[PDB]
């Protein structure tokens, strides 16, 4: 299943 | 800036056997950045209906792509793979070799 | 018995040649069952397995869903990215992800993954026990900031141990005739003369799933390491791998050596000793 | 005579897997033609001789099939061997999986009869039966209309190891039972007895799991319980085989039963342990 991500 | 000239491994998916239908495979890897430039030649020329995987890339964040087109081996015609990377002056062309 | 899952994505700039172009691929051990391309026409995440098309538009809104949201993201970070290193607007750039996770044999959660690179080298990396970041630069440290405030890790380490085991689970159930299966290697030798003096054996491994594989040279035992030449495994592209070791024996020794083939599909280890 | 055609892995395969055949035919694996039902006397691929086996790779739905072959019988007047032993290669991931549910329950003495029961909201007009790792061709049964659910029930029995292990259903519709749908969730039938019941007795409760029989593993279930728990044998110095399964203090009490297994047995189980009620 593809993740949450978040930004940098 | 991190360079990483490709690896080239060219070779058939199955055994070769002159008169049968095979695939011919030209596996690029250990390269960075990501923009590099594949064919598969036979005699020198471009072959036309060749495919790729989708970029992906190792542990150590070197990227690896796969070609392959379908090719029947004869003991008469030459195959190879052309590749160019900005690590690359001019493009490099390794022969197949049905024994690697 | 062990399983892994992964995701890796790679965005890159190429200002003057293109827009941004985002592409992630997913992997349920080394067999790609998903992929997503900001470039395409689609739009959409799509099935590069037959056993993943089983799934529901459910699962392709939601999947969809969540890689946008990433293509999007990741797009914005190699512009966060031109500040944090004080970067020209004009260079071409990468930005890389990697995320999943293991199992073991019991499918329970083993170790879990998500880490980035900036330009070839490691930028930010979940630590192994899912509460702390590893910054390998000063531009990190201000993501590592970033990601603190945000409990990033506290929601990655519940989704490696929740929905990412779940979700492999699931995927090896689904596709379970092709991702559990093994393929042993079939194997030969070739025997190619050098000099009147000196010859190679070449010890072969094709058609085996999964792709890890251990090819050793040894004469009257002990590692032959010695131009003990070994290829990169490589795919053959039909779901099968292929590897080849090779070493340069005198001439009229070649019954002295034996290359020994380890693989998760051979019940033993294949001892093989070429013969006119 | 006739050659012995085979498929390996599986003759059940999904689509995009991979089914090789076999030709078995006079003390080797030959030179042989392949024949399907739909064309009895035309071989298939215009005559192709496949050398020693045919790979199928990626599975197609067009693999599907009923297949013989030919060995070649290079001394003999027509050339070839008769036909084999048919093997029908079922391509399956063509619908959505059906649900198979045990009846009264996936337990089964030694001796006793279980119903599998195969049941969708897809209209199937028939479902298939197929116990993993099997051979045989799978069970096939009429999809039975009723309350807009397609379904039937297959009776397996009387329940011997043999009996036992995974299964899984499909449907098909209008496919010549050769397209299957995806397979159903899988589905252990696990055979008790006729090993003797351990005993199962109170020792902050511990239930202790008891026997002389030298069982490898115990198994504490509970009565509507989601979970069992399982449990090394010790061996103790009166020659009996004992684990303590630790309740704790949550209590919430319960009926429960206990079963003895062995090492490399995945399928059956002791007969239960007597119930034993335990207080809140
Ligand atoms: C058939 O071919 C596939 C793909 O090349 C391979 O995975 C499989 O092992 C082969 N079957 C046999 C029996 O070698
Ligand atoms: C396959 O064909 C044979 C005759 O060649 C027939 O006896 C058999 O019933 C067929 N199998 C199925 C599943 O239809
Ligand atoms: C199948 O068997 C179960 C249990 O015996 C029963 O409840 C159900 O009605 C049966 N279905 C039929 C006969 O179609
Ligand atoms: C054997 O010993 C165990 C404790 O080690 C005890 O609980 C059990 O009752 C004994 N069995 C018999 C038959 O006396």
């Amino acid at each position: 299943r593809y993740p949450l991500t978040f930004g940098w | 800036m991190i360079q990483r000239t490709p690896k080239i491994q060219v070779y058939s998916r199955h055994p070769a056997e002159n008169g049968k239908s095979n695939f011919l495979n030209c596996y690029v890897s250990g390269f960075h950045p990501s923009d590099i430039e594949v064919d598969l030649l036979k005699n020198g020329e471009r072959i036309e209906k060749v495919e790729h995987s989708d970029l992906s890339f190792s542990k150590d964040w070197s990227f690896y792509l796969l070609y392959y087109t379908e090719f029947t081996p004869t003991e008469k015609d030459e195959y190879a793979c052309r590749v160019n990377h900005v690590t690359l002056s001019q493009p490099k062309i390794v022969k197949w070799d049905r024994d690697m | 018995g062990s399983h892994s899952m992964r995701y890796f994505s790679t965005s890159v700039s190429r200002p003057g040649r293109g827009e941004p172009r985002f592409i992630a691929v997913g992997y349920v051990d080394d067999t790609q069952f998903v992929r997503f391309d900001s470039d395409a026409a689609s739009q959409r995440m799509e099935p590069r397995a037959p056993w993943i098309e089983q799934e529901g538009p459910e699962y392709w809104d939601e999947e969809t869903g969540k890689v946008k949201a990433h293509s999007q993201t990741d797009r914005e970070n190699l512009r966060i990215a031109l500040r944090y290193y004080n970067q020209s607007e004009a260079g071409s750039h990468t930005l890389q992800m990697m995320f999943g996770c293991d199992v073991g044999s019991d499918g329970r959660f083993l170790r879990g993954y998500h880490q980035y690179a900036y330009d070839g080298k490691d930028y930010i990396a979940l630590k192994e026990d899912l509460r702390s970041w590893t910054a390998a630069d000063m531009a990190a440290q201000i993501t590592k900031r970033k990601w603190e405030a945000a409990h990033v890790a506290e929601q990655q380490r519940a989704y490696l141990e929740g929905t990412c085991v779940d979700g492999l689970r699931r995927y090896l159930e689904n596709g379970k005739e092709t991702l559990q299966r093994t393929d042993p290697p079939k194997t030969h030798m070739t025997h190619h003369p050098i000099s009147d003096h000196e010859a190679t054996l070449r010890c072969w491994a094709l058609g085996f799933y999964p792709a890890e594989i251990t090819l050793t040279w040894q004469r009257d035992g002990e590692d032959q390491t010695q131009d003990t030449e070994l290829v990169e495994t490589r795919p053959a592209g039909d779901g099968t791998f292929q590897k080849w070791a090779a070493v340069v024996v005198p001439s009229g020794e070649e019954q002295r050596y034996t290359c020994h083939v380890q693989h998760e599909g051979l019940p033993k280890p294949l001892t093989l000793r070429w013969e006119p | 005579d006739k050659p012995f055609l085979s498929a390996w892995p599986s003759a059940v395969v999904p689509r995009g897997g991979h089914v090789t055949l076999r030709c078995h035919y006079r003390h080797r694996f030959n030179n042989f033609m392949l024949y399907k039902e739909d064309r009895i006397h035309i071989p298939i691929f215009h005559g192709r001789i496949f050398q020693e086996s045919f790979n199928m790779s990626p599975v197609t739905t067009a693999h599907a099939g009923n297949y013989t072959c030919r060995g070649s019988h290079p001394h003999s007047p027509t050339g070839w061997s008769a036909p084999s032993n048919p093997v029908v290669i079922m391509v399956t991931g063509n619908h959505r999986k059906p649900s198979l549910l045990a009846h009264p329950g996936p337990l089964v003495k030694s001796g006793e009869r279980v119903i599998l029961q195969c049941w969708s909201d897809i209209m199937f007009e028939h479902f298939f039966l197929h116990k993993e790792g099997i051979s045989k061709d799978p069970s096939r049964l009429v999809g039975q209309i009723h309350d807009g659910v397609s379904k039937a029930n297959f009776s397996i029995g009387p329940m011997m190891l043999a009996l036992a292990g995974t299964y899984r259903c499909y449907g098909s519709v209008t496919h010549t039972s050769y397209q299957l749908s995806a397979p159903s969730d899988p589905l252990d039938i696990v055979v008790t007895g006729p090993y003797e019941k351990p005993s199962l007795s109170a020792q902050s409760v511990t239930l202790s799991c008891s026997s002389r029989s030298s069982y490898d593993m115990y198994h504490l279930s509970r009565e509507g319980g989601a979970h069992e728990r399982r449990l090394p044998a010790v061996r103790k110095v009166n020659r009996t085989f004992q684990a303590d399964f630790p309740l704790g203090p949550a209590t919430h009490g319960g009926t429960y039963r206990c079963f003895g297994s062995f090492r490399h047995s995945p399928y059956e189980l002791s007969d239960p342990s007597d119930p034993l009620l335990v207080s809140v």
